[PDB]
RNA sequence: AGAUCUUGGUGGUAGUAGCAAAUAUUCAAACGAGAACUUUGAAGGCCGAAGUGGAGAAGGGUUCCAUGUGAACAGCAGUUGA
């Protein structure tokens, strides 16, 4: 299918290691729409106010370590654009990260 | 207007001209040495390839102090570049010499740059200031293009 | 389109600063159309226009 | 009146901001 | 400054008034040579006298 | 052919030096051919009342305000602008 939404976890904290102080929640930012865009092959990413406040939410040196979101693959057959598909990147707030899979999610 | 090496047949050629155009002169130049000769459609897609930065223009003569790139080794050389401004007015440039094609007629999937110039333009001056109450030029450097496309397959 | 008169009258309207006024930013294309503080305040008083809460300071840690 | 499609939508008309912003009064277009 | 002279303030006045670009139709007479205002002052660039 | 000659023009240097003082930006949307820079909203920060706030004197002189343009200028850009 091609209109597939699934729920994973991002190591924010494995993307980020070494990264300086003013730099590492932009490039939280940056490395989330790369995983975005690696996971479901599209080029156009957009990423939620809630998730980039969620990134943001402990200032901009101490960013979260992992963070749980969910892709949904989204048709953009809206106008004449390059690409027909548009990945939705959201932001899923959950109490622990143990034992927590990629999973398909439904509609 | 008179175009340097007029077209060997005027009928299986269409051309295209640009005046002042706001590019640098060394980046272009080395841009329309890359693309010489291509194929229309090769031509388009190494443009926007340079644009996205996947295939370089090889610097060859102006090349003083140009970094080494990997994609430089497709042509016979070490130093390359991608220069976004040229790649983009050098597409304009394509664009209106295939609807000037489409005007004369001749079909489009056949067309071959076989002649493309850069000539320096008259440049225009902006001041810059330096450390002892001195004053600099900060020239910019335009450039003309022509080109002629020709029918061959 | 760009509302940065539309910004300046609502905070000389509403009495606050610039920080303190909020467009709805849905209704962009009918708050553009304000070019007059008559307008500014029936943006106003139809509540496309509303001043922002002041940002707690609060003194219990000090109480 | 209110009803269940009507409730759901409003939550989001009236959440202007995050957590610890006022919430919006009224949005009433008038000619 | 904001106090000034009615000299001063006329003086300024004539210098807002000729700060000003040529009409479209002086270009259309009959042996013209006139491109452009050739005077004209930006306040920023150049200093008035007083 | 010279005079560190006069005036004007043009090279190599060289697409080089450089565009590194004062902590910092991010997400979405709108307008738009075009958005790192415009506008709006959300978030994270800074000035921290001896201010990066609010008002004057001298000086400037229309820079003030609205609308429009995107030639040149704003040492990148700009849909913005003194
Ligand atoms: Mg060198
Ligand atoms: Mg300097
Ligand atoms: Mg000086
Ligand atoms: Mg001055
Ligand atoms: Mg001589
Ligand atoms: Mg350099
Ligand atoms: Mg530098
Ligand atoms: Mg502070
Ligand atoms: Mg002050
Ligand atoms: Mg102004
Ligand atoms: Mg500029």
């Amino acid at each position: 299918n091609e209109v597939v939404t699934r729920e994973y976890t991002i190591n924010i904290h494995k993307r980020i290691h070494g990264v300086g102080f003013k730099k590492r929640a932009p490039r939280a930012l940056k490395e989330i729409r790369k995983f975005a865009m690696k996971e479901m092959g599209t080029p156009d990413v957009r990423i939620d106010t809630r998730l980039n406040k969620a990134v943001w939410a402990k200032g901009i040196r101490n960013v979260p370590y992992r963070i749980r979101v969910r892709l949904s693959r989204k048709r953009n057959e809206d106008e004449d654009s390059p690409n027909k598909l548009y990945t939705l990147v959201t932001y899923v707030p959950v109490t622990t990260f143990k034992n927590l899979q990629t999973v398909n999610v439904d509609e | 207007v008179r175009y340097s090496l007029d077209p060997e047949n005027p009928t299986k050629s269409c051309k295209s001209r640009g005046s002042n155009l706001r590019v640098h002169f060394k980046n272009t130049r080395e841009t329309a040495q890359a693309i010489k000769g291509m194929h229309i459609r090769k031509a388009t897609k190494y443009l926007k390839d340079v644009t996205l930065q996947k295939q370089c223009v090889p610097f060859r003569r102006y090349n003083g102090g140009v970094g080494r790139c990997a994609q430089a080794k497709q042509w016979g050389w070490t130093q390359g570049r991608w220069p976004k401004k040229s790649a983009e007015f050098l597409l304009h440039m394509l664009k209106n010499a295939e609807s000037n094609a489409e005007l004369k007629g001749l079909d489009v999937d056949s067309l071959v740059i076989e002649h493309i110039q850069v000539n320096k333009a008259p440049k225009m001056r902006r001041r810059t200031y330096r450390a002892h109450g001195r004053i600099n030029p900060y020239m910019s450097s335009p450039c003309h293009i022509e080109m002629i496309l020709t029918e061959k397959e | 389109s760009m509302l940065r008169l539309q910004k300046r009258l609502a905070s000389s309207v509403l009495r606050c600063g610039k920080k303190k006024v909020w467009l709805d930013p849905n209704e962009t294309n009918e708050i553009a159309n304000a070019n007059s503080r008559q307008q500014i305040r029936k943006l106003i008083k139809d509540g496309l226009i509303i001043r922002k809460p002041v940002t707690v300071h609060s003194r219990a840690r000090c109480r | 009146i209110m009803n269940q499609e009507k409730l759901a939508k409003l939550q989001a008309q009236v959440r202007i901001g995050g957590k610890g912003t006022a919430r919006r009064k009224k949005k009433v277009v008038h000619r | 400054s904001s106090h000034k002279t009615f000299r001063i303030k006329r003086f300024l006045a004539k210098k807002q008034k000729q700060n000003r670009p040529i009409p479209q139709w002086i270009r259309m007479k009959t042996g013209n040579k006139i491109r452009y205002n050739s005077k004209r002052r930006h306040w920023r660039r150049t200093k008035l006298g007083l």
